[PDB]
């Protein structure tokens, strides 16, 4: 491959290697329940 | 600025400032010895260790943040453009006039701009996009010299030239005249409004909320272009953010009551 576009997160051990563009849009960790 | 950074005067208890806090000078030869605490402080002093270098802190003496007048930029910009300093760590908004001469790295909080109002349905609404009904004659924040300023100068021609009698002070002031009634609306950073509303006289607030947010960006680290320090910086802290700790100052220096 050359270039990932996808919902891919940043953290320390992927970057290690590969570099990283600007983010577009924050998020984070949530829990899924059912009514 | 707003509390990321804070100056106080030594006390007379041991002839200076106590610990977690670092001297800082005022430059303008003589000097008098301050010292800052807050929480770009914080968070340097805690990169400090792990990458192990040394620094010495002072502060602007032209201010008001950065501008570009005939590319005479001032402020912590025009410092760090010139090679008169290594990095500019503080309030700083990454947009595409800014990142065009200078390195950034990654954020650490997010931030944008809102709307602040006395206790309207977005940037689009008639009320800002429309300034000709004169029964509801609005007021609006626009601290000039700002970030902000040149995104809302360069996108609404309409609203930069209706914005011309606005409150210009500081961002003391302006809560004072919106708590007085002198204004109808405010317009300025996230990350320091929705603090500001925090610890109040009473309860002031704003629209919907962190659904209201435009131009969605971060505060950022400056630094020299083409140096391994940006890369050596950048992924510290990384690793720092992915620890967890921003959670805990966060909680510590960003709390309020409403
Ligand atoms: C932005 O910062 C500059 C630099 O300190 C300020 O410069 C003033 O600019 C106005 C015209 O825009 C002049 O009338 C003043 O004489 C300048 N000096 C001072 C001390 O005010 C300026 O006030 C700031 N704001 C703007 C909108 O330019």
């Amino acid at each position: 491959a050359d270039m990932i576009v996808a919902p891919l997160t940043i953290n320390n051990e992927r970057a290690q290697y590969i570099e990283f563009s600007k983010p577009f849009k924050y998020q984070g960790l949530t829990i899924l329940v059912k009514k | 600025e707003r509390p990321f950074v804070i100056v106080e005067s030594p006390d007379p208890g041991t002839g200076g400032c106590v610990p977690n806090t670092v001297p800082c000078r005022r430059q303008s030869a003589p000097y008098t010895k301050l010292c800052c605490k807050g929480f770009c402080i914080d968070i340097l002093k805690k990169l400090a260790r792990v990458v192990k270098f040394s620094y010495d802190l002072y502060l602007v003496t032209n201010g008001k943040h950065g501008k570009r007048v005939r590319g005479v930029w001032n402020g912590m910009i025009g410092e760090v453009y010139y090679k008169r300093a290594d990095m500019a760590i503080g309030s700083l908004t990454i947009n595409e006039e800014r990142s065009e001469i200078v390195d950034f790295s990654v954020p650490f909080v997010e931030t944008g701009i809102s709307v602040m109002v006395a206790r309207v349905s977005g940037l689009s609404d008639k009320k800002f996009q429309r300034p000709q009904d004169q029964y509801p004659p609005f007021r609006f924040g626009t601290v000039p010299n700002g970030s902000t300023e040149r995104n809302i100068r360069s996108n609404y021609r309409d609203m930069h030239t209706h914005m011309v009698k606005f409150n210009q002070r500081s961002v003391e002031d302006a809560l004072t005249s919106l708590k007085m009634g002198k204004l109808d609306a405010f317009i300025y950073d996230a990350a320091v409004l929705n603090y500001m509303a925090g610890k109040d006289e009473g309860c002031k607030l704003v629209t919907i909320g962190s659904g209201k947010v435009f131009a969605t960006t971060g505060y950022g680290i400056a630094m020299q272009k083409d140096s391994h320090w940006k890369r050596a910086i950048d992924l510290a802290l990384l690793q720092f953010l992915g620890d967890g700790e921003t959670q805990k100052l966060e909680t510590v220096w960003l709390s309020g009551i409403c």
